[PDB]
């Protein structure tokens, strides 16, 4: 039973992706004479990692766990793009399109505020090579963008920003600005992100996946002023394959 | 050190509430 | 000699120190509520996103604040006119984040003040004395409503409320000129009107008074010790007061009916400002000040700028620069 | 715009919306005839 | 320090605006002998037309 | 300074003849525009796209070229996008489409010179203000 | 080593000429016949190596390909830059009257 | 004009307390 | 004892002259309708919107059907005519009765007529004249009703393909819904009464408060008060008054909002656009036009890191982005259409856009309910130029302005009708002032 808008608004559905039976365990055969794409991929975190700073030696802090506190505003969906056969019989998508970021805050133990653009932007991902068949022991391995957390005309609270704003301290007229270069000069960010896709659930019939994912990328640096935080996310996905 | 000023000082304005209501001279007639 | 009316008693006795009263029962939980949740607010709590950018403001002192620049800050925009009490957020930390405790604050502060002003008519009623005083306290009361409820009604958003603090009530006022005009709004213009002409007649009727007094103490006590509380002749000669007055100005422009003369000094400032609350509150629904941009032009049709023009100047510094992050497209509609 | 037939009271139709304000005018003339009493 | 004197790419003197006490800040407008804008530090960058980069002070 | 006939002197054609408005034409030019354009096009600029305002320098390098009567009384008919490569007359008021923009019904072909006029005059009156948006007022 | 990237852009022909990878769309008003058909097709296909690989965009008519050639000396290619090009800043920077 | 009109409905009303005060009436 | 300018008090015990009184001022406000009508037809000018023209009673005619066709245009004017000049008539006919009873009538009733005469006091004669006008109210709402099935229909802004004058067939009877409405929550996304969204559920709770009314009514006229309710009110003239005063105050508020948020019994066609929907129509004209440029609006970050034409509420709805987000709960039919699931379709909106919506949110956009006290339309920093304030902005700040006053009047009387009920209205007696009999505070 396919529900209406007036059935969804209020109640965080529409943040959820769409589930599989927990039948769907069939298998999706692909013929490489055949061209492919995805006509909705919806990923849904469902748990936020901050790696910590352990300050000492060899250590190597741990991922510890966070609050989320921007509420159900975390999904990237209507994501679509190519999926390509590869003269080895492995699959790539290529993203398109979609809403494939959103910006988040969760809160650390201590109360530290760390936002973060969840996304896969621009993310290309594969399967192994002979695939022939989507099945519910398919991966997709793949890396993405994740672009500055704020663009280029964001100000910060004196006015400074990169395309627009002030370019120094105005407040301190004749302090001395090599102590406030960091935050004077602001900059872009573009760093890379990695995402595993692990295929659970698959309508043979109708050609949609469902399963888990894992991705790691940067957290925000506030275009630079501080050092970012290193972020694993794990959620559910579901995607919507098509002859194309 | 200025938190605990501000504080203070606004905790003893309470205080002073108290004591102006209950511990006022109480008016007298003639 | 039945329980309930023994309470009924104790409720409405005029032998509490403080009356307590039906409204009072109202009153005093919710002002207590928001009285402990502001204080804790302002000293405690971490920034808020109000403008629902992601972009937290910090208002409490241990996040860096002073009296004077402290806040307790409005709510999301992102939650917009939405109910937000404590058990629709996931956690406490999301809904401070998001700016509950605004909420909850205003609200309680509403309902007490509110029913404080019901406890004046019910007082009023027990000690057999006439009706009105709490009509006078519906001007003040009007005005809060105004900036913390209909403002923000007529906006769509609890985010453009009046935030809870001394530079938050400045940022109000600033915003609210550049996209208002209130200045040249009749409505406000009454309320300085309300408030100076309160002021002065304030002043003026201390000053008669005091003028004569009638002579009752040493040159070394207070003349204040002339008066003994519950004495039933006048203290002061309101004659004299009226001779001098009228000779001031010119006789029929003076009071000598002291009931005509203290409903005018409740009239004048309640007045006032019931006008200057309407102000807000009709601009709450973008009704806004005289707009004389332009109006003179000459022969050609160049325009000849009048103070009018020079305030927009300054109306237009005010508007590109609010919420600097928070606007996509290019007019603020709201 | 009125139809054609009544066109002739356009200046009477733009002044009738007042009328009722002049009620309250006119009960302060009264007043003044009988001294505010 | 000594005098600064600023020129454009095209060797013309130019001046610095001088801040008025009444302003807390002040932008930076650089003006040749005639009063007429030849460079500045512009705060919205995309449609500047007075950049110290593109008049070369 | 007054409304003398070089200031309400405006191209007719891409020819270079011209045309000198009444100044019942342009006060007439001026009332219609506000009637029928102000809502978007107060002060010379759009509103509802801003990259594209009323300057006599943007009329003059749009294809089919504005920058006089006739361009602009046939843009009141038929306008076309800035490069004319395709006709807009579904979302933009005009004669082709006075059924869809009911103001444009009772416009007779006066009252578009006189609209056409009045959009020509302007920045001569006020410069830079015309079509420079806010910060210019 | 901390330089604002969109004044060092402004150093470069991107501040004096329409530059094909990065000038937002708004510009290319500045020239005829270029807004807006052209030019979403230039913005939809950069980035371009050199201003000559604007005439290889796959679909132009001849006639667009002579109102290319006009205005070939108004253009200019630098590098991408990922400030000016990110957020989709290329079809509006937020930049209005 | 408009004027004309609105001339004779506000002399109206101050006419029909006039008559009442020149015939000694329930005023 | 009353002085002249609390003159009006004179007439509570003087029943003849109090009718006059009632129905004096009743034929001013049958005038004001006939003559305002006729006004705004004199200067209607059909090919211009309605809220082009400052026109509210002409919306409130064309709403229940009279005049308009397909998408609200106006097709004959002359049933606008008609109910300002019927309404215009009738106030000759309560203007004679009014001053006859006021002037030459008996001054009091009681005497002439046991059914006419009425004393505040006489509970039993008060709740009669009570069922008596909830009967006419009942009758009042079925009106309504009978105009929606019976009569042509009413104007549908939802209709398909524009909105139209439409019968209702199925008015909505479930008390479910009738009743739902009035436990919504009034905060955003609720909206209590206000956010009736179909001419269905106009009709059918028009039914039951209809029958309500009549029930009520009748119940009025059988019954005398219980005690309970005796011994919890005033019984007086002037307490009467100060029941009604709060009432009226309560409903002021209410149609303000009403006005403000309700695009369904106020078409926007009419009156123009709301606040919320003006703001959501920039955002939808910017998404159109920046999309046909080539911007992919769907992944297009803006600076703060949020989308710039679209992200999601905080229940996951995807939305228009800016400070429109406030608004996203914002329903009207110009807009539906995009909406999924999910909220806004992405495939819609790269797909399904057509003309008339890019032309109704310009349209909007460039209407929204901003513009100064003269009447100049937009924000405050705007030129002079358009001659434009919204009717729901006028519509909506005298009736709060007028709603705040009668509040202010609830309290004055009932205060007054409390005090003067005990005896203490004219100041305490000397002789026996109370505080001084109550022992001191302390
Ligand atoms: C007896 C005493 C009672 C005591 C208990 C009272 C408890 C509640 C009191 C009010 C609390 C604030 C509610 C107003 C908040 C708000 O969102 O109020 C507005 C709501 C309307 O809600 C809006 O309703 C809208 C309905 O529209 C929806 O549906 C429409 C249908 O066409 C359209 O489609 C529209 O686009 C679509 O959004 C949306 O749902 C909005 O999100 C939602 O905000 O109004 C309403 O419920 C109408 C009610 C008006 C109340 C406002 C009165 C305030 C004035 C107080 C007077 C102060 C005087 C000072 C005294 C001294
Ligand atoms: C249903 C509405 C209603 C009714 C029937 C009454 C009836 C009454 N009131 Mg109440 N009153 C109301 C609403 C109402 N009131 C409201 C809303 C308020 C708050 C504003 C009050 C506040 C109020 C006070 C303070 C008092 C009364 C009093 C009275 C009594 C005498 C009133 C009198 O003689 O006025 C005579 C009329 C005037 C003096 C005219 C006033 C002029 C108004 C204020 C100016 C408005 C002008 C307008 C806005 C624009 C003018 C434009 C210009 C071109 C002319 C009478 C029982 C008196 C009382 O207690 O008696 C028992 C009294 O003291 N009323
Ligand atoms: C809607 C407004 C309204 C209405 C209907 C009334 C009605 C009334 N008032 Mg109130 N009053 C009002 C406003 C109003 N008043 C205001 C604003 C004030 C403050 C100035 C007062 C102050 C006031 C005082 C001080 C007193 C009243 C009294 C009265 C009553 C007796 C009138 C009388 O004897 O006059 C006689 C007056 C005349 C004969 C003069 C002519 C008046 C007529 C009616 C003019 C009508 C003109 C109209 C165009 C004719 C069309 C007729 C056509 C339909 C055929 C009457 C029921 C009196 C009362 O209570 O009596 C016991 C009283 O003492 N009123
Ligand atoms: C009560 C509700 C109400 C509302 C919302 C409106 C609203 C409107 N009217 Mg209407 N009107 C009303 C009552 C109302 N009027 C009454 C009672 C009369 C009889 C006098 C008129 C007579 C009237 C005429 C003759 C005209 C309008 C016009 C207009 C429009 C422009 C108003 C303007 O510029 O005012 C300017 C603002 C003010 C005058 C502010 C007054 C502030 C007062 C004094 C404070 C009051 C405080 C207390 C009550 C607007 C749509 C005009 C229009 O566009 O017609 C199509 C027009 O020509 N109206
Ligand atoms: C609600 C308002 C109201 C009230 C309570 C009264 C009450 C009274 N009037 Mg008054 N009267 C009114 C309105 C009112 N009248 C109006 C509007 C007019 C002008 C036409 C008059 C003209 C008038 C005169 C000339 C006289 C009275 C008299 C009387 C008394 C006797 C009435 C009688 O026996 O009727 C008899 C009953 C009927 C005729 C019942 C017939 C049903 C009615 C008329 C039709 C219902 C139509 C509906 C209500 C609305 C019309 C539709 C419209 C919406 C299009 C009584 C105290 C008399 C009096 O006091 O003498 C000393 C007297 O001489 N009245
Ligand atoms: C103009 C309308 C009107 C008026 C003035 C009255 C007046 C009266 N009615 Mg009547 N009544 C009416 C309409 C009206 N009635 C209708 C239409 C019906 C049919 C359903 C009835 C059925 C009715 C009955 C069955 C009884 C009365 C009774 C009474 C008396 C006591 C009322 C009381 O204590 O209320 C005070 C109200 C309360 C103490 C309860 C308030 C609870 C409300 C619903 C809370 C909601 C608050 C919130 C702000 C409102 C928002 C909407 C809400 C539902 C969410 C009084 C004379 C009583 C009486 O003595 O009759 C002989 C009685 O027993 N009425
Ligand atoms: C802030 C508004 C306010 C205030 C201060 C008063 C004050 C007064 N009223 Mg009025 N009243 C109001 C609004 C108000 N009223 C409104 C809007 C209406 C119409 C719906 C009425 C209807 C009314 C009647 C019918 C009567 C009074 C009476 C009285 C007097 C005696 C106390 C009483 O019975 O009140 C009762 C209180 C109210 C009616 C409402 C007060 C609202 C308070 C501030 C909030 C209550 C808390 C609320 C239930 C909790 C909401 C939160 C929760 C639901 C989430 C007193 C002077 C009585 C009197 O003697 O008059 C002659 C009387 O019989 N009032
Ligand atoms: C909003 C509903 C508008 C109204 C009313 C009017 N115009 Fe307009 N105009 C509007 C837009 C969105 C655009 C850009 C169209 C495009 O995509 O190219 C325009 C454009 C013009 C132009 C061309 C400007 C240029 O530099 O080439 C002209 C000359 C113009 N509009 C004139 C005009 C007139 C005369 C109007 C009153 C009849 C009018 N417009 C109303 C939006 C709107
Ligand atoms: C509809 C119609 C009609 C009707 C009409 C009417 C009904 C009228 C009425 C009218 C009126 C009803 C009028 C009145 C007027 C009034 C006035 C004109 C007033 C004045 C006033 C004044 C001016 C004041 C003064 C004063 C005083 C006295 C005291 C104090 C001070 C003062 C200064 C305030 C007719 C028949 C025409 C026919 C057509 C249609
Ligand atoms: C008591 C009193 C009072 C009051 C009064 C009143 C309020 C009255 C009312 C009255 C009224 C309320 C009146 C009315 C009237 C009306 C009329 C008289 C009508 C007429 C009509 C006509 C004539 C019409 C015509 C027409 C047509 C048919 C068509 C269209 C056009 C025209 C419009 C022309 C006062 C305060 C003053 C004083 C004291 C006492
Ligand atoms: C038509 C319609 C509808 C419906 C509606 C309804 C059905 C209604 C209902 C309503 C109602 C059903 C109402 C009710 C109300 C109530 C009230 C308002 C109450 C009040 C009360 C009071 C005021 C009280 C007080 C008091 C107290 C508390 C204590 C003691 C004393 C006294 C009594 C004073 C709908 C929406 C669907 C839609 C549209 C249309
Ligand atoms: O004035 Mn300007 O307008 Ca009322 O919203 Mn749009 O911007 Mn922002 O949130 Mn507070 O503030
Ligand atoms: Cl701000
Ligand atoms: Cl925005
Ligand atoms: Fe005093």
């Amino acid at each position: 039973q396919t529900l209406t808008y007036d059935d969804i608004v209020g109640t965080g559905l529409a943040n959820k992706c769409p589930t599989l039976d927990d039948t769907a365990r069939g298998a999706y055969p692909i013929d490489s004479s055949q061209t492919y794409r995805i006509a909705r991929l919806c990923l849904q975190p469902t748990t936020f990692l901050v790696k910590e700073e352990p300050k000492n030696k060899r250590q190597e802090a741990e991922f510890v766990p966070t609050k989320l506190v921007t509420r159900e505003t975390t999904s990237l969906d209507q994501i679509q793009g190519e999926l390509k056969v590869n003269s080895d019989g492995s699959l790539t998508f290529v993203e398109e399109d979609g809403i494939d970021f959103q910006p988040v805050t969760v809160q650390m133990a201590g109360g530290e505020r760390i936002p973060l653009l969840f996304t896969v932007k621009n993310l290309v991902a594969s399967t192994q090579p002979n695939v022939t068949s989507i099945t519910t022991s398919t991966d997709f391995k793949g890396e993405f963008n994740v672009p500055s957390y704020r663009t280029a005309n964001f100000l910060d609270p004196k006015g400074r920003g990169l395309a627009s704003g002030y370019d120094s301290a105005i407040a301190l007229p004749q302090a001395k600005e090599e102590e406030l270069a960091r935050a004077n000069v602001k900059r872009f960010s573009l760093t890379k992100g990695q995402i595993s896709l692990n295929v659970a659930k698959v309508d043979g019939r109708t050609g949609e996946i469902a399963g888990t994912f894992e991705s790691e990328q940067l957290s925000d640096d506030d275009m630079g002023a501080h050092e970012p935080h290193e972020v694993k996310i794990q959620g559910v996905f579901y995607a919507s394959i098509e002859p194309a | 050190m200025e938190t605990i000023t501000y504080v203070f000082i606004f905790a003893c304005i309470i205080a002073l509430f108290f004591f102006a209501i209950f511990f006022r001279e109480p008016p007298r007639i003639t | 000699a039945n329980l309930w009316e023994r309470f009924c008693n104790w409720v409405t006795s005029t032998d509490n120190r403080l009356y307590v009263g039906w409204f009072g029962v109202i009153m005093i939980p919710t002002l207590l509520a928001a009285t402990i949740c502001f204080v804790i607010a302002f000293i405690a709590a971490p920034p808020v996103d109000i403008d629902g950018i992601r972009e937290p403001v910090s208002g409490s002192l241990l996040y860096g604040n002073n009296i004077i620049t402290g806040a307790v800050v409005p709510s999301s925009n992102a939650i917009g006119l939405h109910f937000y009490p404590i058990w629709e957020a996931a956690s406490l930390d999301e809904w401070l984040y998001n700016g509950g405790p605004y909420q909850l604050i205003i609200f309680h502060f509403l309902l007490g003040a509110s029913c404080y002003m019901g406890r004046q008519w019910e007082l009023s009623y027990r000690l057999g004395m006439r009706p009105w005083i709490c009509v006078a306290y519906s001007a003040p009361l009007a005005s809060a409503f105004a900036v913390f409820l209909i403002y923000p009604i007529g906006q769509g958003s609890f985010s453009d409320g009046m935030p809870l603090g001394i530079s938050g009530t400045f940022n109000f006022m600033i915003v609210f000129q550049a996209e208002h005009n209130i200045l040249m709004h009749p409505f406000h213009q009454l309320g300085v009107a309300g408030v100076f002409g309160g002021a002065l007649f304030c002043a003026m009727h201390g000053s008669l008074v005091t003028s004569s007094l009638i002579r009752e103490t040493t040159e070394t006590e207070s003349a204040n010790y002339g008066y003994k509380f519950g004495q039933e002749e006048e203290t002061y000669n309101i004659v004299a007061a009226h001779g001098y007055f009228g000779r001031l100005i010119f006789q029929y422009a003076s009071f000598n009916n002291s009931r005509s003369l203290h409903f005018f000094l409740a009239a004048w400032p309640v007045v006032g400002v019931w006008f200057t609350a309407l102000g807000i509150s009709t601009m709450a629904f973008n009704l806004n000040g005289f707009n004389f941009n332009h109006s003179v032009i000459d022969a050609k049709g160049n325009v000849i700028n009048t103070w009018a023009d020079i305030i927009n100047r300054a109306n237009l510094g005010m508007e590109v620069m609010h919420e600097r992050n928070a606007h996509n497209f290019p007019l603020d509609l709201a | 715009k009125l139809p054609e037939a009544y066109a002739i009271f356009d200046p009477l139709v733009d002044v009738l919306p007042v009328i009722p304000v002049l009620f309250l005018a006119l009960a302060f003339v009264w007043q003044a005839a009988v001294g505010f009493r | 320090k000594g005098h600064a004197v600023f020129r454009n790419k095209e060797g013309e003197e130019l001046f610095v605006r001088r801040m008025p006490a009444f302003f807390e800040s002040f932008p930076v407008i650089l003006t040749d002998k005639n009063g007429v804008v030849k460079a500045d530090i512009p705060f919205r960058r995309a449609e500047s037309k007075y950049s110290f980069e593109q008049q070369g002070v | 300074a007054e409304l003398t006939p070089e200031v309400l002197t405006v191209p007719l054609n891409s020819e270079g003849k011209t045309i000198t408005l009444t100044e019942k034409q342009y006060l007439e030019g001026k009332r219609l525009f506000q009637y029928a354009c102000a809502s978007c096009h107060v002060g010379g600029i759009t509103k509802t796209n801003p990259s594209l305002d009323l300057r006599t320098e943007t009329l003059a390098l749009a294809t089919p070229p504005r920058d006089n009567i006739e361009g602009l009384v046939d843009y009141m008919k038929n306008p076309t996008t800035y490069d004319g490569e395709q006709e807009i007359a579904e979302v933009h008021p005009s004669l082709r489409s006075a059924d869809i923009f009911p103001k444009m019904r009772n416009l007779t072909e006066k009252d578009l010179v006189a609209i056409a006029g009045h959009i020509l005059v302007e920045p001569k009156i006020l410069g830079d203000k015309w079509g420079g948006g806010k910060v210019y007022y | 080593e901390l330089v604002n990237v969109v004044d060092e852009k402004l150093g470069t022909a991107y501040g004096e000429k329409i530059d094909l990878n990065n000038t937002n769309i708004a510009a290319f008003i500045q020239y005829r016949g270029l807004y807006p058909t052209l030019a979403k097709l230039i913005v939809k296909n950069a980035p371009y190596e050199s201003v000559e690989d604007v005439l290889n965009i796959p679909g132009l008519t001849e006639r667009q390909k002579q109102i290319l050639r006009e205005n070939l000396e108004h253009f200019t290619v630098t590098e991408v830059e990922t400030a000016l090009v990110e957020g989709g800043d290329r079809y509006n920077n937020g930049l209005y009257k | 004009a408009q004027l004309t009109m609105i001339a004779m409905i506000g002399i109206a009303g101050p006419m029909i307390i006039f008559l009442l005060a020149v015939r000694r009436g329930n005023l | 004892g009353f002085a002249w300018w609390a003159g009006n008090a004179r007439l509570i015990n003087l029943s003849g002259k109090l009718l006059g009184a009632h129905v004096a001022h009743a034929g001013l406000i049958v005038f004001w309708a006939g003559a305002m009508t006729l006004f705004e037809l004199a200067h209607f000018i059909p090919e211009k919107p309605m809220y082009e023209q400052g026109l509210i009673l002409i919306p409130h005619i064309a709403t229940l059907g009279w005049g308009v066709g397909p998408g609200g245009e106006v097709v004959d004017t002359f049933p606008f005519f008609v109910v300002g000049v019927v309404h215009l008539i009738s106030s000759a006919v309560l203007g004679f009765g009014g001053v006859y009873h006021a002037i030459r009538g008996p001054e009091t009733l009681e005497e002439y007529s046991s059914f006419f005469g009425y004393d505040w006091k006489d509970k039993n004669k008060m709740t009669t004249i009570l069922g008596f006008h909830l009967i006419v109210l009942g009758i009042g709402a079925l009106l309504l009703v009978a105009k929606a099935m019976f009569f042509g229909g009413l104007y549908d802004t939802w209709a398909p393909g524009g909105g139209d004058v439409r019968v209702i067939t199925n008015p909505t009877l479930d008390p479910r819904v009738i009743f739902g409405y009035l436990l919504k929550s009034p905060f955003g996304g609720e909206g209590w009464i206000v956010s009736v969204n179909n001419l269905e559920d106009v009709v059918g709770g028009h039914i039951w408060i209809g029958l309500i009314c009549i029930a009520g009514g009748i119940w009025h006229i059988l019954t005398t008060p219980f005690g309970w309710a005796r011994r919890a009110f005033i019984w007086s003239g002037e307490a009467y008054l100060s029941y009604s005063l709060g009432a009226l105050s309560m409903m002021g508020f209410i149609a303000t909002c009403f006005v403000w948020f309700n695009n369904t019994v106020y078409p926007s066609e009419f009156y123009g656009p709301t606040g919320p929907e003006a703001s959501q129509a920039q955002a939808m004209t910017f998404l159109i036009r920046d999309q046909k440029l080539g911007a992919n609006v769907g992944s297009a970050q803006g600076p703060t890191g949020l989308g710039k034409y679209l992200m999601r509420s905080p229940t996951g709805e995807i939305i228009f982005g800016g400070e429109t987000m406030r608004f996203w709960d914002f329903r009207g039919p110009w807009l539906e259409p995009l909406r999924g699931p999910n909220g806004l379709d992405l495939n819609k909106i790269k797909n399904d856009i057509q003309p008339w919506q890019e032309r109704r949110a310009a349209e909007y956009m460039t209407h929204a309910p901003l513009g100064s006290l003269n009447s100049v339309g937009g924000v405050a920093t705007e030129i002079n130029s358009v001659n434009f304030v919204s009717p729901r902005s006028w519509l909506a700040t005298s009736h709060f302005v007028l709603a705040f006053f009668f509040l202010v009047g609830h309290l004055w009387h009932a205060g007054r009708a409390r005090a003067a009920a005990a005896g203490f209205e004219k100041g305490i007696d000397r002789e026996s002032e109370p505080v001084l009999s109550m022992p001191s505070l302390d």
